[PDB]
RNA sequence: UAGCUAGUAGGUGGGGUAACGGCUCACCUAGGCGACGAUCCCUAGCUGGUCUGAGAGGAUGACCAGCCACACUGGAACUGA
RNA sequence: CCCGCAGAAGAAGCACCGGCUAACUCCGUGCCAGCAGCCGCGGUAAUACGGAGGGUGCAAGCGUUAAUCGGAAUUACUGGGCGUAAAGCGCACGCAGGCGGUUUGUUAAGUCAGAUGUGAAAUCCCCGGGCUCAACCUGGGAACUGCAUCUGAUACUGGCAAG
């Protein structure tokens, strides 16, 4: 538990994929709310994910230089 | 093109109010017929009414004391282009409390005073005064 | 309470622009000079090879105020 | 850190009586009250409104016998102080222990007064008390040691504190040479002249 | 170690201790862990000069803290 | 009635000679219990001026319902270049307003209230930018009229 | 100005500048005279006014007035300045320290002294 | 300053570390970052706080306390929890 | 810290006074010498320069300079403008982006509510206490407007599905 909702962006890397989540925020000095996005790049055990897919994540150990999240399920397929 | 209805039904009565029209008529909608409760509970227009089915039509009727239009002011606060949202604690006084703030809550559009006495906060959707 | 001006006499040389004026003295220098308020409010023109009274000062000796056109 | 110059000065330029002399003998009888002080005292120019402010404050100060710096200390606290800053401005100044010891009747004039809190003469609740900035309390008793029971000066003042009318917030036993400060004064029982909302004004600004 | 000791507060010539609990490495009025109670060793007659968290100081304790010679002597005159 | 004196301006004709000057001001009059009024006066020399300011600021009075010597609720008033901005306060607070607004808030009897002044501070301006301010104002006992309610539904 | 448009690009403070850009933000500087003249003011006003140009430590080369009646200034002289405009005097930000390094007080000065460097009498 | 990157981005397996990890190496894949401002240039120790202001803001980070960095300049290790 | 001794004895300056801005006269000088924050002042009767007498303001300090915020709604979120004062691209089409008519269901991201954890101490603020008072020191509270999690609400905005 704790896990991030997102979209696949990229899926051009061997058992890791690139998700981008998407968040709603009040802007500090003008008080509009602003869309902004976080890029993380997820790991993939079974490369069971392509661009466009909804996935489910979570923060786990360092995997590699940039990895330190994990694929918990997919939640719609593209 | 029309990207905001309830600011357009805010300039109606506003505009009507001015030129002593008896009556202003517009396009419904359910939020609309809401804010209308809201106004016609608060005393700001007589009475309203929705007429028709497939397009139907909101009517309100003004009011007038003593020649004056009632309705002094009334101001779009929340709006497409630059949404407000306010805690219970932070719920705007119009007037000193002479006037009312008109909020939609998870419990429906409502007055400010009415929200308060809720432990509600809200959109804030307009100022009446 | 004012210290002393010395107060030299020399011929104007060239008129400048706004009541300037450059004046060789007798002592054989050359002094770029303005006219005083007295004169200028009084209203006595100066021109080219008027002889003059030149107030001069220790502080500028390249400096002076025309005083008198004889 | 006090005013040692000509006393009546201060009077005429505020034009009344800032009760600067003992009252043995009628102001106008030592100094030209009605006129302003010096050269051209006779003339009397017509003043802006920051020049009214002005003397309002300075009137208060010479009264009391408090430098500026002091005084702004005393607004900023009554400022602070929850109800009237123009009201709890003044109950400040009575608060003051060369204040109290005047107007219980122990000297002839605040400096008179000043002189005897500063030279070891008062205590107040049994301890030797020399600032003449001391804040006096409710339920206070002030009095004269037993060194300066025998002053010539204390028993005169008293006499004179006969003929001013008597502070109803203080309460003395002039035989036994001591008072107790009951309560706070009201603005009721201070003076009407002053106008202290130009103070608060002036500080305002 | 952990230990439980004075740091110096107050003014000039009116030292005031806070009892506190630090890793014994850091500078005497630096980084802690938790306060304990306070020393006032000039303090007034009806004031009070000396407050423990013996509950507290008891947990530290237990968990191996060491105490200075001079808050053990504090804890005994309160422990009348 | 207390009577104040906000400004006067001494003012140019030209003419086939020279100048003709001339003297202009600006007073108001109030009673100190929520009635103003202000007038302006022009006369060859300033006493006469005055006069007659003083004259058109009597018969100009309008009414202000105050609330125990401070505003109902915030207020704001405009004319020409003048935008003045007034709010109620505490007892004690005074009149924390400048220029022309002061003169205004006192007479009218006003002791304690907040303002300030926007845009142009021009006196004439900013007078009547303050005494539209102060007649554009609700009363609980108006607003409960208009909306057909009682004092006590309203607050 | 909408909204989103100063979300795209915040309000821009206005960068004030100083008028005293050779003191670098000190209350004063050291320099040393290289020429001291006379110059005469702007129209209205009428005088031969006492001025020095300067080389300061900071290697910047002001003009700099000389304020009071009479002074002993030369070339090469040591003095200290201090900010502020002659009006009538194009380009001169900067006045001389009446009574610090080798600039004298004024002679015979009775009231202002303090500000022309003059001891008690 | 509009493009930047080849241990660069990811994988498998050796090695390495107190410890996860391109941390390192061999091979394989061809990626990774960027107008939500990458890269480049200039300036700068960060915070609790401090000064100013009705507030929202603006300016600031000396003393005290927390965190970081450096020890004549550039490298490097050794001993040791 | 206390007690005694002697004697008013050992202890007042700095800026300012034309308007803004509290405080005015005489003499000297005569657009000179000079003043000046801005507007300005000085060419013979200068309350503006220099001295004097008088006065105003602060006071063991007082002035000047530098520097920040204020006043400045003069970068305007709160809180400004664009016919003629500075300001509508010469005109269009259009990708990214911002915004979106009306009804129902669903979701619960925004939003709202409650709870929990955290937000070092000092500092600021409130009520107290201690140094003769104050500054200063100090007990307790309040505050730290935030962030995260959990559980709920469903009007409005968003998502998804059907109209
Ligand atoms: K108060
Ligand atoms: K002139
Ligand atoms: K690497
Ligand atoms: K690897
Ligand atoms: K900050
Ligand atoms: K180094
Ligand atoms: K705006
Ligand atoms: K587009
Ligand atoms: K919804
Ligand atoms: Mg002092
Ligand atoms: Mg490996
Ligand atoms: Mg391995
Ligand atoms: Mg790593
Ligand atoms: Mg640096
Ligand atoms: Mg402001
Ligand atoms: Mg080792
Ligand atoms: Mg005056
Ligand atoms: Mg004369
Ligand atoms: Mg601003
Ligand atoms: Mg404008
Ligand atoms: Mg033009
Ligand atoms: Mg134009
Ligand atoms: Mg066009
Ligand atoms: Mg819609
Ligand atoms: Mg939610
Ligand atoms: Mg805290």
């Amino acid at each position: 538990i704790r896990t991030l909702q997102g979209r696949v962006v990229s899926d051009k890397m061997e058992k890791s994929i690139v998700v981008a989540i998407e968040r709603f925020v009040k802007h500090p000095i003008y008080g509009k709310f602003i869309k902004r996005t976080t890029k993380l790049h997820v790991h993939d055990e079974n490369n069971e994910c392509g661009i466009g897919d909804v996935v489910e994540i979570r923060e786990c150990r360092p995997l590699s230089k940039t990895k330190s999240w994990t694929l918990v399920r997919v939640v719609e397929k593209a | 093109s029309m990207q905001d209805p309830i600011a357009d039904m805010l300039t109606r009565i506003r505009n009507g109010q001015a030129a002593n029209k008896a009556a202003v008529t517009m396009p419904s909608s359910k939020l609309k017929v809401a804010i209308a409760n809201v106004l016609k509970e608060e005393g700001f227009i007589e009475d309203f009414k929705v007429e028709g089915d497939t397009k139907p039509e909101l009517e309100l009727t003004l009011k007038y004391f003593q020649g004056k239009a009632v309705v002094e002011s009334i101001q779009r606060v929340s709006r497409p282009g630059l949404r407000i949202y306010k805690r219970k604690d932070e719920l705007p006084k119009v007037m000193a409390g002479l006037g009312i703030a008109v909020v939609s809550t998870s419990k429906g559009v409502m007055t400010d005073r009415a929200a308060r006495q809720a432990g509600l906060g809200g959109e804030i959707i307009c100022y009446v005064a | 309470a004012k210290e002393d001006n010395i107060e030299m006499q020399g011929t104007v040389l060239e008129t400048l622009p706004n009541t300037m004026f450059r004046v060789e003295l007798e002592n054989g220098h050359v002094v770029t000079a303005h006219i005083s308020g007295k004169m200028r409010k009084n209203y006595i023109r100066i021109l080219t090879g008027d002889k003059v009274t030149v107030e001069l000062t220790p502080y500028d000796l390249s400096k002076g105020r025309i005083v008198f056109r004889s | 850190a006090r005013y040692l110059g000509p006393k009546l000065k201060l009077s005429r330029r505020e034009g009344t009586d800032l009760f600067l002399k003992s009252g043995v003998r009628a102001i106008d009888t030592k100094c030209k009250i009605e006129q302003a002080p010096g050269q051209h005292g006779a003339r009397k120019p017509r003043l802006s409104d920051y020049g009214v402010q002005l003397r309002e404050k300075q009137k208060v100060r010479r009264i009391y016998g408090v430098l500026e710096r002091q005084f702004r200390n005393y607004y900023k606290e009554a400022a602070r102080l929850k109800g009237n800053t123009g009201e709890n401005l003044l109950a400040l100044l009575e608060g003051r222990l060369d204040n109290v010891v005047y107007r219980m009747g122990f000297g002839a004039t605040r400096a008179e007064a000043r002189q005897l809190v500063s030279h070891k003469a008062i205590m107040v609740n049994g301890r030797v008390v020399n600032i003449a900035s001391y804040q006096v309390s409710p339920n206070d008793v002030v009095s004269i040691r037993e060194k300066a029971k025998k002053q010539s000066r204390v028993k005169a003042a008293l006499e004179l504190a006969e003929q001013r009318e008597k502070p109803t917030w203080l309460e003395v036993d002039a035989g036994k040479m001591e008072g107790t400060f009951k309560r706070k004064p009201e603005r009721s029982d201070l003076s009407a002249d002053i106008n202290e909302h130009l103070i608060v004004e002036l500080y305002s600004k | 170690m952990v230990t439980i000791r004075l740091a110096r507060h107050g003014a000039k010539k009116r030292p005031f201790y806070q009892v506190v609990v630090a890793d014994s490495r850091n500078a005497r009025n630096g980084r802690f862990i938790e306060r304990v109670g306070f020393f006032n060793p000039i303090a007034s007659e009806k004031e009070e000069g000396t407050r423990l968290d013996l509950d507290r100081i008891a947990h530290w304790v237990g968990q191996g803290a060491t105490i200075s010679d001079r808050v053990a002597a504090l804890i005994k005159e309160v422990n009348k | 009635l207390q009577e104040k004196l906000i400004a006067v301006n001494r003012v140019s004709k030209t003419v086939k000679g020279g100048r003709i000057f001339s003297f202009t001001a600006l007073t108001v009059v109030g009673d100190g219990n929520g009635r103003v009024g202000f007038g302006y006066g022009k006369a060859r020399e300033v006493p006469a001026a005055i006069q007659k300011a003083m004259e058109k600021a009597r018969r100009n009075m309008i009414n202000v319902a105050l609330n125990n010597g401070t505003l109902q609720h915030p207020v704001k008033g405009v004319h020409t270049g003048s935008r003045v901005f007034m709010q109620p306060a505490s007892e004690g607070t005074g009149i924390i307003a400048g220029g022309a607004m002061r003169a205004v808030l006192e007479v009218a009897g006003v002791h304690n209230v907040l303002a300030k002044a926007y845009g142009s501070t021009n006196p004439i301006n900013v007078v009547r930018a303050t005494i539209d301010g102060l007649e554009n104002m609700n009363s609980p006992e108006m607003v409960a009229a208009k909306r057909g309610k009682s004092v006590e539904e309203i607050l | 100005a909408t909204v989103n448009q100063l979300v795209r690009k915040p309000r821009a403070r206005k960068v004030a500048k100083s008028n005293v850009p050779a003191l670098e933000a000190c209350p004063q500087k050291r320099g040393v005279c290289t020429r001291v003249y006379t110059t005469t003011p702007k129209k209205p006003n009428s005088a031969l006014r006492k001025v020095c140009r300067v080389r300061l430590t900071n290697g910047f080369e002001v003009t700099s007035y000389i304020g009071g009646e009479g002074h002993n200034l030369q070339e090469h002289s040591v003095i200290l300045i201090r900010g502020g405009r002659v009006k009538d005097l194009p380009g001169v930000r900067y006045h001389t320290v009446r009574g610090a390094l080798d600039c004298s007080g004024v002679k015979d000065r009775k009231q202002a002294r303090s500000k022309y460097g003059v001891k008690r009498p």
